[PDB]
């Protein structure tokens, strides 16, 4: 039932948001029922896939509804539910505390209500500061009416790993700008690193005092971004479409930006449709892995990928246990990572299989769209505007399962029956 | 017929192997992991479970079995609690292996359909063979009449059936004579009695003992 | 070292076979050093990928070398090694018996020498019978000189899951022929079901007496072929290129043939280059799964896929153990299946990544070629003749690791150090 | 300096926590899983291992530690075998916690650089405080001279240092006086002695006892 | 020759290490996980298995070994049930380590080809060295004749072989003399006998004892 409340509550925000975006006040042009549902779903799942342009289709009131859905979806449904109860004065019960444990993917209910207070106060604080830093650049270019709103929209979009942009070019006019690049990359890296990771750094200022999860996220993100930055820079250096007609300083900014944006923000500075096939293959893995178990990102998490990778290497080296940072990893941690990765690949495989039947598109664009939708990244190669009515409905299901997680989606409709009986061992050759 | 055998001991494991040999669906339940692994190939289904738990008992589908045999005869608490659960679950036939006289009385109170004493019944049959070496195997038709498979002595060699006045004097009827792996069913007068082989007889319990001593 | 003998011995057969195919006697046309190495590697790994046509490039002596490499590679290197020692009269030692255990993926050395006697005698018996059955059809069409050799070549090719064909069209002229379809499909289904599975059926004639592995292979293959036959027939029914201009009887034969050929024979009756993208996606998952742990097939095995799939479903249902056919599955079986599947996907990902850098080809053909090469299937969409010199070298590495298995390849160069020390448990969130 | 502490007991775990507090690299080795999990946060590296095994000892990189402390004082077999391995591995400093007199003699034979009796040394120091309640803590400079931190009595209240003839009669030197958490280092004549607080004195062992009884 | 050693104790592990040193294929079987890990490097193949189980015994390919050594000498039930299985599997040579006299009698009944008493045979040989310190090592050719490697005394210093009338009076033959690590094979008369070194002699069991007492 705690997984059932998450599934029902997260689905109701799509329906409420779809009605608000479909009103004539919130839009400048007539909008289809599927496009309103797709835009609402792409906001609460915080993916960023846009059939229609956000700046032109929606009004200022319509974009305010987008910011509400991004903020609600980015921080989670139960994060704001506790705040409403706390403001009204009602005390948080044991039943209400178990919902927070399931929503934040926590193993224990020890100090989980206080974590929500920290992460909500940190979210509004860092989005307000980043809007002020972006205000020094967006105001002389777009005045005071639009410059302040563009900074506020993008600070919320970047921190929550959304990738929504008001401009027709999604950050393609700020390739060489250090102000936009440094501030926005600081937002989704810190916003996607994990709320538990941020809380550990705030209370502990020394690296040796960090937990195993915090040390995995800090070292894992640094190593993964370094490999991605080298891969994009080497592969796309001679590409004429992207990273070719740019200065050496501008090549370093665009390579750094495209290394960190697939996990899982989905902003861009170069066109992904004109990149080589080698870089797209490496991004598929890149955006299949997210960042942080309790964060604004999705996909399989960075810690899930490291746990599985280390467990295999330990088996290949003959070791009897998985050891990272001189800490053993128990069997329940391994089997949970196994269930996340296998279920995620099965859903992605069904998404690619269903899209090839429906959509008439190149195969590389279909695979890129499904990995982007499931990981809630939002990067496109030119397929989302070309999707049919049946194709958009498949992506909405993919984005919904991707944000809520494959495990919590299955636990909604999979009743658990407890049986203490056991069975004799059977030998099966799995070579 | 679907059978469930709970407790895979020397007695319970023999029922599983014999019923599986005859071609019956047998569920083998034991709390020991090693016992279940050994009898996994000798049962249709083998489960590691505790029978004193109602939740584990309902996970086996135990309500689908007409016969349940509780072959636990050293743990009275496990034996009596199991058959209390099965009686509550309305099992038509519950056969329980008992330990002593007091365990027999508890199982009779809580509704055990048949109570079995395997070692006590064999010890009585073995002690009959120790007391009189002429007998080999006997079956008690009643408290006064029995069928005894005797062993031929040296004085009965080269003797005809008509020579033995079992029908007239002893009041006993010779049923079958087995000679070197060949069994003669209902022999007719007269047949020569060979050396020390089987000789099935039927009569009163006291009358057969007179035949052994005199002849 | 037992994995090292397998890797060295299997690699030496490629070098010996490459020299024999490069001689002027064995070929009618000049052959490149890479094409001779590719053809030799595609035979001992029993894949069937052909840059040049087998019938035209090679002579009768050259095709005899192909049959030798298929037979040696199909049954394994150590299978014939024991036979040579037994013929010479030398007794099989404990050291020689441990090599057979590693080659056949057996858990114990109990009765493993006698298994080699059964599987070798069964192989020559069933290939001789199937050649006689194929002789009643191939002789009136190709005379006695070529008809007898075509039947002998194809019986060995089909049983060992090779897919090599002398004709320019790989079995595309026998779509509606029940004689070719039934006999050849009977060969690689029985030849790929597993040598341990065949030995169990021979000695036990009742299904309830079968082991867990035998019951998994018999039921798993029947269910997997039924789903594949329905998927190919439904998706390709309206396709004009394949399965469109055929009778209802011929549609059932071609759908049945294409359902069973990706695991892992690689024969065909329809052109895979003209199929829809939906069928190709299902075929990649199909040929990523092989058949039988000790057989002539490759890829991850059918039992590996079932063990992982059942382990996840048990976790999603809240069950504490993996139970198939009322038998518990221990932790060492699960972790070995986990290591096979993760290592295989990592090698396939590196193969697709390396081919996109080198080859200028459509992405669907690159993914199809890598899954076909790693699973040693040999199905093509039109890429193998178009591979460059660097592209062919990548496929040779992929075919080599795929046949020997990812685990045995890694164990060759991964030294095992035993440490009895343990570490304190660390908590890492893998949601 | 790299330290390895083998055996995380009351004595071994205190060395791990104190050395980790001072900022030292400590390897905590114990055969108990629960002990290692408790001291994982109080040590640089904590390993579950058996120290009597040479293969497990070499897996720790134990040759890289200058100081190894074997804090096993209830298992003589585990304690003596461990230090035999470490002596064979040429560890420069091996400090072993002993159990009794016979355990001390074995470790001296097999080359233990320093042998420690934690409970025996504390019991002697505690028994000195029980015998004379005027003392609080003492340190034995030699077998005849010691520094004793005395406790002020009621008769020493409102008394100057020059009034106390410790230098002339008793032959003892007053070292430091602590008043209500404030410590006076090397007081000069004369200072008023307050109520029952610390009073550090130095002199002969027999001479301090005369000062306690007379004053 | 392929050897299987079941039970890796002090006696069984010594056979594994010695046969592996000579270059033989040894299968080391033990029920203890730690024993198998220790002897994994000292055996061609080391398996953790229970030898009393026929299914586990057939998984080892135990029918391919000409010699199987059952080195279990403290568990009679494990020792006798193992060799009953191996005898049923038609192993040509089964060598069993016994515990006492009654264990020796059981293994002789169930068909053990050779029965070994390692501690009993060494204790008899050691007690011969305790009783007479002049002997160092002896080998019993029969019940009355033996080859004894004596130790030279102080009275035998600077004595020639011809001076010692062992051949004539004692009826014993001097076989070999070892001097400071140098061994003289079959010395010829006459050689000077040095200080307390080895002196191999051969003769009757009672005759050698006379030589020790007189000379
Ligand atoms: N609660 C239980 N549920 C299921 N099996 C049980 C339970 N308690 C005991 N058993 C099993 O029942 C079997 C027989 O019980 P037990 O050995 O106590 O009786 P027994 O009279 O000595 O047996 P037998 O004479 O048949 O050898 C054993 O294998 C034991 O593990
Ligand atoms: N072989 C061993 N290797 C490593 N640690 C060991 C070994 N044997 C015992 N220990 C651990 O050493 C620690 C201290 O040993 P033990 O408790 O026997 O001694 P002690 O003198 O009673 O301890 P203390 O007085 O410090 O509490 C325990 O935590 C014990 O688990
Ligand atoms: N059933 C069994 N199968 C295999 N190994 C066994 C079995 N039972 C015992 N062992 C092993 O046999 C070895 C030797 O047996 P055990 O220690 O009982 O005999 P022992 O006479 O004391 O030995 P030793 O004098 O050689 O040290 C031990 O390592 C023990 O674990
Ligand atoms: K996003
Ligand atoms: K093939
Ligand atoms: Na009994
Ligand atoms: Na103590």
């Amino acid at each position: 039932t705690p997984p059932q409340v998450l599934a029902i509550g997260f689905f109701l925000t799509i329906i409420i948001g779809a009605v608000l975006l479909m009103l004539p006040i919130s839009t400048t042009k007539p909008l289809s029922w599927i496009d309103a549902l797709f835009t609402a779903a792409s906001a609460t799942t915080v993916t960023g896939l846009a059939v229609v342009d956000t700046g032109t289709q929606f009004t200022v009131f319509g974009q305010t509804v987008i910011m509400g859905l991004i903020q609600i979806g980015g921080l989670g449904f139960m994060t704001f539910a506790v705040l409403i109860v706390m403001i009204l004065g009602k005390k948080i019960g044991l039943k209400e505390r178990m919902l927070v444990q399931e929503a934040l993917n926590q193993p224990t209910i020890g100090g989980v209500i206080g974590l929500v207070k920290v992460l909500f106060l940190f979210s509004i604080s860092i989005e307000l500061i980043a809007a002020l830093i972006l205000s020094i650049r967006l105001v002389p270019q777009y005045g005071w009416s639009s410059g302040l709103f563009a900074s506020l929209f993008h600070a919320i979009s970047a921190f929550n790993n959304a990738g929504f942009s008001l401009w027709p070019d999604n950050l393609m006019s700020y390739v060489g700008d250090p102000t936009v690049n440094l501030v926005i990359t600081f937002l989704f890296i810190t916003g996607g690193i994990g709320f538990t990771v941020l809380f550990d750094v705030m209370k502990n200022r020394r690296f040796k005092t960090f937990s195993l999860h915090t040390k995995l996220m800090l070292t894992g993100t640094l190593m993964l971004n370094a490999i991605a930055m080298l891969t994009v820079f080497i592969l796309e250096y001679s590409n004429p479409g992207t990273l070719g007609h740019l200065h050496i300083v501008d090549k370093l900014w665009a390579s750094y930006f495209q290394a960190v944006t697939p996990r899982t923000a989905g902003f861009n500075s170069l066109d992904f449709g004109s990149m080589r096939e080698g870089t797209i293959v490496f991004t598929l893995l890149l955006m299949f892995i997210g960042a942080g178990s309790a964060s604004t990102a999705s996909g399989i998490k960075l810690t899930t990928f490291i746990v599985i990778l280390t467990s295999v290497i330990a088996y290949l080296r003959g070791k009897k246990e998985t050891v990272i940072f001189r800490r053993s990893i128990k069997y329940p941690i391994i089997i949970k990572a196994l269930a996340v990765s296998v279920t995620s690949l099965f859903i992605v495989f069904l998404g690619i299989f269903a899209l090839t039947i429906t959509e008439q598109a190149p195969f590389l664009q279909i695979v890129f769209e499904t990995f982007s939708a499931f990981g809630t990244v939002g990067l496109t190669m030119g397929l989302t505007p070309e999707l049919t009515t049946a194709g958009k409905c498949i992506i909405i299901v993919i984005m919904f399962i991707g944000r809520i997680g494959p495990l919590t989606f299955v636990f909604s409709f999979a009743k658990t029956e407890q049986s203490n009986i056991r069975y004799p061992d059977g030998e099966v050759f799995t070579g | 017929k679907q059978f469930a055998v709970i407790g895979l001991g020397r007695f319970g494991g023999s029922i599983c192997k014999e019923l599986h040999r005859m071609g019956h669906e047998v569920l083998a339940v034991d709390i020991n992991e090693e016992k279940v692994n050994a009898y996994a190939s000798y049962a249709t289904h083998a489960v590691i479970a505790n029978a004193t738990e109602e939740n584990e008992l309902l996970s086996l589908g135990i309500r689908n079995f007409e016969y349940v045999i509780v072959a636990i005869g050293a743990n009275i608490q496990a034996s009596t609690l199991t058959t209390l659960l099965l009686k509550e679950l309305d099992i038509p036939n519950i056969w329980v292996k008992a330990q002593n006289y007091y365990h027999h009385k508890v199982l009779e109170k809580i509704g055990a359909d048949r109570i079995i004493h395997p070692e006590k019944d064999m010890g009585v049959k073995i002690a009959q063979s120790l007391s009189d070496e002429n007998v080999l195997n006997y079956i008690d038709l009643s408290d006064e009449y029995s069928i005894v498979e005797l062993l031929a002595t040296r004085k009965l060699d080269s003797k005809s059936i008509i020579d033995l006045n079992v029908r007239a004097k002893y009041g006993c009827t010779i049923l079958a004579i087995k000679h070197h792996g060949d069994i003669c069913l209902s022999p007719a007068p007269e047949d020569i009695i060979r050396e020390q082989d089987c000789l099935v007889i039927m009569g009163h319990k006291k009358d057969i003992k007179r035949f052994e001593n005199e002849g």
